[PDB]
């Protein structure tokens, strides 16, 4: 869907959960 | 789960419990791609090694749980399965090698707070994000450790490892459609899944559209957190053609 | 020990 991967809870409400950023920190390139 | 944490309410809304009729038990983890297609790990429905070998009636689909045991009333939503698809090439005498099966639900289920598909990775997406050190995030109500069991759903972030560090702490065969995930003896973190996680999502947030995609499923591996070994995963993107077809074919 | 499921999923 175009609608995948985007949490009600979080993506679609801009909150982030309390470990994501640990993953964007980890993707350098 | 080994060494992980309680997931927040609705952090992994695709994450399914593949759950047995009888006895009632969880069966293995799953995710949810579409509104009636749910993805998870072959050998989770065959295995003759076990004498594992589930057909659609043997077992119930239970999406957007977060209690391991308890009937979430109002929030979870139970489906039955219409047809079971394991691919065709599935080695489950050696390696496990194309861990991977589809299962089409009865009737499509109503997506919510708590119930949302996880997208799938195309060429680009894969390559961008299937890298050395970039972390990916998996989920389970799988075992705490090797050797109990969960409240709730637990949740880990685990780093991508390097080939030829994933090649040489096993003796067993590595394939191009398995890529293996954790931390090394030095970096001090743990985290591993675990009986039970399997069929479950590994997935990584897009720096680039903001959008999780389900990279891996949980596969296998020789215990579970053990200093020096990983944790296996089905190669989702190289096997996206199968799940194209299938999908394409009965729905 | 899990919680028993309404009787209407089969
Ligand atoms: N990442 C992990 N640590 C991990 C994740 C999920 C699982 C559960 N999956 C299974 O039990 C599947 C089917 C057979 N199997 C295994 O993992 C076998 N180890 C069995 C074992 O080590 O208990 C491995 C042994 C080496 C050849 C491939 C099969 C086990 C470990
Ligand atoms: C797994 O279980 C299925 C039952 O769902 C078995 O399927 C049978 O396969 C044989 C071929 O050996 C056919 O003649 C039968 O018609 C199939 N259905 C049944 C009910 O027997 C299957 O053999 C089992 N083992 C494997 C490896 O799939
Ligand atoms: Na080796
Ligand atoms: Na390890």
């Amino acid at each position: 869907e175009a609608d995948c991967g985007l949490r009600p809870l979080f993506e679609k409400k801009s909150l982030e959960d309390k470990t994501e950023r640990e993953l964007l920190e980890s993707y350098i390139d | 789960i080994v060494e992980g944490s309680d997931a927040e309410i609705g952090m992994s809304p695709w994450q399914v419990m593949l759950f047995r009729k009888s006895p009632q038990e969880l069966l293995c983890g799953a995710s949810l791609i579409s509104d009636r297609w749910v993805l998870t790990a072959a050998h989770c429905l065959l295995y003759p090694p076990w004498d594992k070998n589930f057909t659609e009636n043997d077992l119930l689909v239970r999406i957007g749980k977060h209690s391991r045991t308890r009937y979430e009333r109002n929030i979870e939503k139970i489906s039955m399965l219409e047809k079971i698809y394991i691919h065709p090439r599935y080695n489950w005498r050696e390696n496990l090698d194309r861990d991977i099966a589809l299962m089409k639900l009865k009737k499509p289920v109503a997506f919510s707070d708590y119930i949302h598909p996880v997208c799938l990775p195309d060429r680009e997406t894969a390559a961008s994000l299937l890298q050395a050190g970039y972390k990916g995030r998996v989920t389970g109500w799988g075992n705490l450790k090797e050797t109990g069991q969960p409240s709730v759903l637990q949740v880990v972030n685990l780093p991508i490892v390097e080939r030829p560090v994933c090649k040489d702490s096993t003796r067993i065969r590595i394939t191009d459609n398995m890529f293996c995930a954790g931390y090394k003896p030095d970096e001090g973190k743990r985290g591993d899944a675990c009986e039970g996680d399997s069929g479950g999502p590994f997935v990584m947030k897009s720096p680039f559209n903001n959008r999780w995609y389900q990279m891996g499923i949980v596969s296998w591996g020789e215990g579970c957190d053990r200093d020096g070994k990983y944790g296996f995963y089905t190669h989702v993107f190289r096997l996206k053609k199968w799940i194209q077809k299938v999908i394409d074919q009965f729905g | 020990d899990f919680e028993e499921i309404p009787e209407e999923y089969l």
